[PDB]
């Protein structure tokens, strides 16, 4: 769960971003309260790390993002104020991997 | 990575709309941002399945003096047909029989779905009602739009003012009033949204073409048919006004006016006796302005205990109510 | 109004053909009555030219036809009797404009 | 270009005047009989039809 919007994969290959593709998450809102998710599987070496942004309907404006490092599985948590386009996510950035990168909605959790 | 500017209601929809504490509905309910207009009209059917005929004449010259024996000749007056088209316009919502079950109770949600897209409809009917006819059809209504006549017949219905620019087209609104009775006109149904209606089927899914689809859904659609008619050119007003320059510098002053406010009024009656009802136009803004502005003549008024003069329904008498006009257009005016 | 038959675009180029579009007109029939339609927005310069057609699938019998110069709306009537086909309208020719083109189907005059 | 209008006023009792007969807009009178052609001179004609005049 579930179709629109974002799915796997991308797959953050070895150099880019992936900024791409949803066009579009829609241009009028904002978004305070329930929840959001990411986290894929196989990674490869060292440091990741997503981001968002938004506009109207293109680029480019402020942002949010996170930090985090190698292992596999994870995941943050939501977002604060936003205009509305939400490009993210945006991840980076260096080392040799080719694999695999996230989707976004309801938990989730563990047992 | 979902590639769409999303059709459909997503989850976040149905959770913004959300239910805590449960429960039902929203508070009854949600409210606001949507303006409001007028028209609440007067509707009919036409024969014969379109058009509507009618004819009006065009002059009916001339009679000449006898000189005791010869000149005369058959005389013959013409006429001409008109009556114009029309065309339906609808929607129709998805949910999926899952998702508006989860949680409970699609009911109220589905009673939300028909309240807005019925705001929202009025919204557009009104927003079209007024300008456009140049696009795949329905409807009309702007042919009153060349400033002079001779090149068409426009003139006295128009009734007009000055300012504005010939190389900006910023801003200056405009005010309309006319008579109801030149009616709106509708194909053999009811009349307005009728929907109304209830369906409970499998999708209708995935597009081009679309690799499958297949899933079971709850939905319906609200459909509209309308058409205006025209009957006779007169009965009718424009307006070119301002702009917020001379709008604001007329607080009691008097360069840039309200006057033709009389005008327009006194440019009707032949007759052409018809029929029951008038009813004059804003687009607020200026309504509120012409109250103000009209509180304040040096002339008929001195009042009681107190002011400020209980709104303006008044004048003289023909009630007028607001409707949703906008803030600019362009000139086209007297001459 | 209406689907079956064609739309705009066509359209129209610096330089076009005309023969294009749109099958299904169908390939049997007659008439003796009503109505048609053609318009559309931008012209700009001169020369142009409709017309129409008949037979089954292809080739190449027939007219009717009409003519005007530049403006912006226009429009003509409706049609004949006919073999069975009409793959008109068959427009042309010069100038430049791209303009979108026309449609046809139930008037619909002005006011 | 002026080009500028008047208003009049005065009263009746400076009245009307017609020829020793009747009045306004009068008739009102129908027959029926042949043509009657085009110009010159035109053609053969006579065919039944329906006539009328108005006279002031």
């Amino acid at each position: 769960m579930k179709t629109v919007n974002m799915k796997t994969g991308t797959d953050s290959f070895v150099g880019e971003d992936g900024k791409p593709e949803t066009k579009d998450q829609y241009p009028w809102g904002l978004r305070i309260t329930l929840d959001n998710e990411s986290l894929q599987r196989l990674g490869l070496n060292a440091k990741s790390l997503p981001a968002v942004g938004d506009s109207v309907s293109v680029m480019a404006m402020a942002n949010v993002c996170s930090v985090s490092t190698r292992t596999t599985d994870h995941g943050e948590d939501n977002y604060v104020e936003l205009q509305i386009t939400d490009i993210g996510l945006a991840p980076q950035k260096r080392d040799d991997a080719k694999e695999l990168k996230d989707a976004f909605y309801p938990d989730g959790e563990d047992d | 990575m979902a590639l769409i500017g999303q059709t459909l209601p997503s989850l976040l929809d149905i959770y913004n709309r959300t239910d805590k504490n449960g429960r039902i509905a929203r508070i009854v309910e949600q409210l606001a941002k949507t303006n409001d207009i007028l028209t609440d009209a007067i509707y009919v059917p036409c024969n014969d399945g379109s058009k509507h005929k009618t004819t009006i004449r065009a002059g009916i010259p001339e009679p000449v003096w006898r000189r005791y024996n010869q000149g005369v000749q058959p005389t013959k007056t013409q006429t001409v047909p008109v009556t114009d088209t029309t065309g339906m316009l609808y929607d129709l919502g998805f949910v999926d029989k899952a998702l508006a079950d989860r949680s409970n109770n699609a009911a109220a949600f589905r009673v939300s779905e028909n309240m807005g897209k019925l705001q929202g409809f009025n919204n557009k009917v009104a927003r079209y009602s007024i300008y456009g006819n140049t696009d795949a059809e329905p409807e009309a209504f702007m042919g009153l739009a060349p400033r002079f006549n001779t090149l068409s017949t426009s003139k006295a219905a128009s009734a007009e003012n000055v300012f504005s620019a010939g190389g900006s087209g910023s801003t200056n609104t405009s005010i309309w009033f006319m008579s109801w009775g030149e009616n709106t006109a509708h194909m053999i149904y009811p009349e307005g949204m009728v929907a109304g209606f209830q369906h409970e089927d499998l999708g209708d899914d995935l597009v081009s073409d679309g690799n499958g689809g297949q899933f079971r859904a709850y939905r319906d659609e609200f459909k509209w048919d309308i058409g205006l008619s025209v009957r006779d050119w007169r009965s009718i007003s424009r307006i070119c006004n301002i702009d917020v320059t001379t709008l604001t510098k007329d607080a009691s002053t008097g360069a840039d006016l309200i006057s033709m406010m009389v005008d327009a009024y006194y440019a009707r009656d032949v007759a052409m006796l018809g029929d029951g009802k008038e009813v004059i136009y804003a687009n607020k803004t200026i309504h509120a302005w012409l109250h103000k502005q009209a509180m304040n003549a040096k002339n008929v008024n001195l009042t009681i205990e107190e002011y400020g003069g209980k709104k303006i329904v008044s004048f003289l008498g023909i009630p007028i109510r607001r409707v949703d006009a906008i803030l600019n257009t362009e000139s086209a005016v007297t001459a």
